[PDB]
């Protein structure tokens, strides 16, 4: 995956030269194909103040196949399950080689600000987001304080 | 001996600090409190996706001139 490696090195370098405001990321160890990333809950959302860790596993065909991105921090959300798996189209069918890990992480932040109740990876939480925002925001706030702060 | 690093607040602006490689992460938090008034126990410092431990030094993390840390405060 040398061409994948060259592109991973470029994304890494771009993060250093122009640090984005929504994420911090880098290799876990000496293997550029495995990263750890940190995002914070978007401002004025139920996840505000929380730090959420994610793993990023690049494929050898990168950037022509998406990276495997999963939450390691526990989070209350209809599109993220207890295994940290994320239901997000750009990580599956809508991936594009013009996308970067940084752009994907910003989309995940956008998904925290506006969950998608029509892709219920956790049906119960999706029903509550539709039914009762107050209850949803309470549970999402509590899991943030419990697991992400 | 002294050097400059950047601290990027999540969803926020960039702080500049003058530090030494021997400064602890806790020292850095105290410096952030000097400039911003944020108490250390509400700060978490991040580098390249990893949370920095309060007792270690910038040297231990090989953090050098003009590197950028991230500050989570809540």
């Amino acid at each position: 995956g040398a061409m994948a490696l060259k592109r991973i090195q470029k994304e890494l370098s771009d993060l250093q030269r122009d640090p984005p405001a929504h994420c911090s990321a880098g290799p876990v160890g000496d293997d550029l194909f495995h990263w750890q990333a940190t995002i914070m809950g978007p401002p004025d959302s139920a996840y505000q103040g929380g730090v959420f860790f994610l793993t990023v596993h690049f494929p050898t065909d990168y950037p022509f196949k998406p990276p495997k991105i999963a939450f390691t921090t526990k989070i209350y959300h209809p599109n993220i399950n207890s295994n940290g798996s994320i239901c997000l189209d750009i990580l599956r069918s809508q991936w594009s080689p013009a996308l970067t890990v940084s752009k994907v992480l910003l989309s995940i932040c956008s998904l925290l600000c506006d969950p998608n109740p029509d892709d219920p990876l956790v049906p119960d939480i999706a029903q509550i987001y539709k039914s009762d925002k107050e209850k949803y925001n309470r549970h999402a706030r509590e899991w943030t304080q419990k697991y992400a702060m | 001996d002294k050097m400059q690093i950047f601290v990027k607040k999540f969803w926020g602006k960039t702080i500049t600090l003058e530090v030494e490689p021997s400064d602890t992460i806790e020292n850095v938090k105290a410096k952030i409190q000097d400039k911003e008034g944020i108490p250390p126990d509400q700060q978490r410092l991040i580098f390249a996706g990893k949370q920095l431990e309060d007792g270690r030094t910038l040297s231990d993390y090989n953090i050098q001139k003009k590197f950028t840390l991230y500050l989570a405060y809540g």
